[PDB]
């Protein structure tokens, strides 16, 4: 959509050069072997590697020199939004399933409210491993009809 | 029946002609809906059966492929309005009367067997028309008979792999 | 009855009547009795298919290595050309497998529902437990005793593990399955997952 | 003692331990894979 790749972005190169020039301005103030100078020299390399990696991944830059993210579902940009999205969904489902399974276990007690303050660690440690298979567990429970009260 | 091992819906007992207990969506629960759907299905079957040879015959006779007006509008509007004016549920699906001078309604069992045969052939013709319509999209400007000839060139397979996976 | 971990009481829902039972269910996936049947059938089918796949993708490699025939490895079989296009063969497979898979699914729902031939009405399969059709599928008429079922399930589990191992072997090392075994035997203490 | 375990399982202390471990872990990945915007896998 009028976007150019990072590796061929003159404004991207200008941003990198300007940041490096600004960083090197403070390097001249200290002795070359001093600890502040050693710490500063490690910052320039980090900037260089970051810019190289951004160029190497085929990110798209506009007229500003800043990368843009395409989330329409293009197969060449699945790492921007699609790939991290499924990971977040899996992790959030794990957390939710563990939290839901803990409450059901203690609901049958005489005083279920007491277990919400003093957490039963031996009981909680067993349920934690069970969240690994939460997609299959939820898929099977939905079909059987036990998901909704 | 439609697919063995599946319980049939309560409103499809296998007594109706052409019935095979097919309703994965359950769109025929209301009796009035079932009567309207029966009539609509019959009309669709008859029209498709009347139409398909009129599409095929041109290409066979070499006159071309399938790809006044006021009189036509008046006649069709009058015919459909007059059909809609009928009130009996049974007479709408089968009008009888003088419309069958050949007297093929004399025998009851033969009548029912004819009804089943007509329903089956109507479903087949409807599927054939859907096939024609989808075929025209894949190969523009090519009639079904030419497609059959191209199949005769390579009688191996229904050439969907050339389309589904380009 | 076998126990998968001494000192750990087996779950109550595993009564031991099923074949190949060892009380192994740390996650309690088969708590619901309905889920147990579907999981059993899935395990059986996966075991049989994995067994066939592992055998068919291990034996030709050995045959090529010894020198009887000359066949490429299992992963690169797709590059070879055949008498028909891959799409055509996929179309034959898609139409063909649909019938048998729907038949099996229908049997799983209602046992004994699809035991009768649909074209010729005089041929049918004898009654039996779901997942073991018997009949024509057992032409030699072997005894389907519990011991044979346990052997089948054990071989299926081993085949699943072997297939996963083969996939991981190819993904990391990039070599053949049987080539790795010969490499390991040359220097056992120097060629291991640790080095790679 | 038993009271030591019971006080350690109360909601605030357990939550603080969990969040501290979480923050340490997150800092560990942020240090190991710095300046990350896309998945290169
Ligand atoms: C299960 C299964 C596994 C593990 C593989 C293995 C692979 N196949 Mg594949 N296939 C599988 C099913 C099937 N393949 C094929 C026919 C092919 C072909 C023609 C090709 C593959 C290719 C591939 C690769 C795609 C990445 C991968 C190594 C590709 C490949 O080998 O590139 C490295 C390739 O060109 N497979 C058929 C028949 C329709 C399958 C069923
Ligand atoms: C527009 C044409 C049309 C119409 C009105 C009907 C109407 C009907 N069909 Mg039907 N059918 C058709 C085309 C049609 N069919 C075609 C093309 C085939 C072949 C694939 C079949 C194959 C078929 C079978 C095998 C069975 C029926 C049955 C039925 C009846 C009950 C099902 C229902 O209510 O769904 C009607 C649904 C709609 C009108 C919705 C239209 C589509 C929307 C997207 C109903 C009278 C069942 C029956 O009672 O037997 C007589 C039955 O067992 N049909
Ligand atoms: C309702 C059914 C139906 C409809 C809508 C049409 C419509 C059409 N037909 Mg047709 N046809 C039909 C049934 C039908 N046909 C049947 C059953 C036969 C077999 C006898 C034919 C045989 C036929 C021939 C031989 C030719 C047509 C042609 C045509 C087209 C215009 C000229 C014509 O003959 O007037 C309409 C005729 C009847 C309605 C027109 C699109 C002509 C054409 O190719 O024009 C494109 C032509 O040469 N038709
Ligand atoms: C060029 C070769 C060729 C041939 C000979 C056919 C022949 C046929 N197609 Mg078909 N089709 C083709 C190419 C072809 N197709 C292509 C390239 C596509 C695009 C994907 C389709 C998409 C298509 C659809 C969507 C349908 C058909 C259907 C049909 C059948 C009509 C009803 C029936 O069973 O008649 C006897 C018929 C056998 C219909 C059918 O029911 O097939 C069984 C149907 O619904 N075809
Ligand atoms: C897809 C393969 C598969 C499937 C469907 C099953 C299914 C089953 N196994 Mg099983 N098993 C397998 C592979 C499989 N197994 C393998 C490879 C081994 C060897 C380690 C075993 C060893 C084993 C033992 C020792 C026992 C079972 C038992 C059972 C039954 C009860 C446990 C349960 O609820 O399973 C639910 C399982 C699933 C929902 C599948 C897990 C989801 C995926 C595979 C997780 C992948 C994670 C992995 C790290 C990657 C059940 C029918 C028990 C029994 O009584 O049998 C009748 C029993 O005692 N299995
Ligand atoms: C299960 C299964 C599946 C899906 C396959 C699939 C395949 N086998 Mg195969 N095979 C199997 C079991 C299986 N085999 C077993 C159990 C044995 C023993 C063999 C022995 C075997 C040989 C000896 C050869 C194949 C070859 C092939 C490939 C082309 C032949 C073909 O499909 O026609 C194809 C990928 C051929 C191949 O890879 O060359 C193209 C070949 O030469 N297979
Ligand atoms: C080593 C693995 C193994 C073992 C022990 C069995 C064992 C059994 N299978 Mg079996 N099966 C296997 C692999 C195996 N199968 C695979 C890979 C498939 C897929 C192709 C099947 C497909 C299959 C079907 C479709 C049926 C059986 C049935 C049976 C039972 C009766 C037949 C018999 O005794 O065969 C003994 C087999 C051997 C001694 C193998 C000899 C070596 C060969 C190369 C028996 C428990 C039947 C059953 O339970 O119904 C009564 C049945 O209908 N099997
Ligand atoms: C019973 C199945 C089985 C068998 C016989 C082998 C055998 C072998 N594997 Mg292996 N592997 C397996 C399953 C198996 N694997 C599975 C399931 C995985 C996925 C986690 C792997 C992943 C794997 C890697 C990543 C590597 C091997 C390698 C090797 C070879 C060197 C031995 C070694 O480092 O052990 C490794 C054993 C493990 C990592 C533990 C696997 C779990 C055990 C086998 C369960 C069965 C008891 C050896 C031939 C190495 C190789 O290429 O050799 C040169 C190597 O780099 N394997
Ligand atoms: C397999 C998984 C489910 C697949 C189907 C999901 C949708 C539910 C079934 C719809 C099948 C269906 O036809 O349902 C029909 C159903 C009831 O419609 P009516 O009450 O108007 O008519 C009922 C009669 O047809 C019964 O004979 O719902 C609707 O009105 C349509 C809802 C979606 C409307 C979308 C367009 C809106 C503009
Ligand atoms: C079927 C199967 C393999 C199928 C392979 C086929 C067809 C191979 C075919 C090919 O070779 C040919 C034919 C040609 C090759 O050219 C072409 C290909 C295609 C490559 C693998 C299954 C593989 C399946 C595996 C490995 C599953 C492992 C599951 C496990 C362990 C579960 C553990 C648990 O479930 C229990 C155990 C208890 C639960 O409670 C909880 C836990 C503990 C979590």
């Amino acid at each position: 959509s009028g976007l150019t790749p990072c590796k061929d972005s003159k404004q991207f190169a200008k941003r990198e050069k300007q940041q490096i020039k600004k960083l090197e301005s403070s390097l001249k103030l200290y002795a070359p072997e001093s600890a502040p100078a050693l710490a500063l020299n490690a910052q320039i390399e980090k900037t260089k590697r970051r810019f190289d990696n951004y160029g190497k991944y085929g990110l798209l830059c506009g007229s500003d020199g800043l990368p843009h993210l395409i989330v329409n579902g293009d197969q060449r940009h699945w790492g921007e939004f699609i790939t991290p999205g499924i990971l977040f969904l899996y992790i959030a489902g794990w957390i939710g399933w563990v939290g839901r399974s803990y409450l059901i276990a203690i609901s049958g007690e005489k005083k279920p409210a007491m277990k919400e303050i003093i957490i039963d660690v031996p009981l909680a440690s067993r349920i934690i491993f069970r969240g690994f298979i939460w997609p299959v567990a939820a898929y099977r429970e939905f079909l059987n009809g036990d998901l909704i009260a | 029946h439609w697919m063995p091992g599946e319980p049939r819906p309560a409103y499809l007992d296998g007594s109706a002609p052409g019935d095979f207990g097919f309703d994965p969506l359950g769109l025929g629960e209301v009796p009035a809906n079932l009567e309207r759907y029966k009539e609509s299905e019959l009309i669709h079957c008859r029209w498709a059966m009347l139409a398909v040879p009129g599409i095929l015959v041109p290409e066979a006779l070499g006159y071309g492929n399938w790809v006044i007006l006021a009189i036509e509008f008046l006649a069709i509007a009058f015919v459909e309005h007059q059909r809609s004016m009928e009130k009996d549920p049974e007479k709408k699906k089968y009008p009888g009367g003088a419309f069958d001078p050949l007297g093929y309604s004399k025998d009851p069992k033969k009548l029912e067997e004819l009804k089943v045969k007509e329903i089956k052939n109507g479903r087949l013709a409807l599927l054939a028309f859907v096939g024609f319509c989808v075929q025209q999209s894949a190969y523009p400007g090519t009639g079904p008979l030419e497609n059959l000839a191209t199949h005769l060139a390579d009688p191996w397979h229904n050439n969907i792999g050339d389309i589904v996976i380009p | 009855k076998g126990e998968w971990l001494p000192g750990l009481a087996s779950p109550d829902y595993l009564t031991g009547s099923l074949a190949g039972d060892n009380g192994f269910d740390p996650l309690g996936l088969a708590e619901d009795p309905e889920n147990l049947k579907w999981f059993v059938q899935a395990e059986l089918v996966n075991g049989r298919w994995a067994m066939l796949g592992v055998a068919g993708m291990l034996l030709p490699e050995v045959f090529t290595k010894i020198g009887i025939i000359n066949v490429p490895e299992w992963y690169d079989a797709g590059k070879e050309q055949y008498f028909a296009s891959s799409s055509t063969l996929f179309v034959i497979e898609f139409i063909l497998f649909h019938y048998v898979e729907i038949r099996r699914w229908q049997d799983i729902k209602n046992p004994g529902s699809v035991n009768q031939d649909p074209i010729f009405k005089q041929y049918s399969l004898p009654k039996g437990e779901v997942g073991y059709p018997g009949g024509i599928f057992n032409p030699l008429n072997f005894a389907p005793t519990q011991e044979a079922k346990e052997k089948e399930l054990a071989n299926g589990r081993l085949a699943m593990l072997a297939f996963l191992g083969f996939v991981v072997q190819h993904n990391v090392t990039g070599k053949g399955p049987f080539e790795n075994l010969l490499q390991h035997l040359s220097d056992p203490w120097h060629n291991t997952i640790v080095q790679t | 003692m038993r009271d030591l375990k019971t006080y350690l399982s109360v909601a605030p202390v357990l939550s603080t331990l969990w969040f501290g471990s979480l923050a340490g872990l997150l800092i560990e990945i942020n240090r190991l894979f710095p300046d990350a915007l896309t998945f290169p896998f």
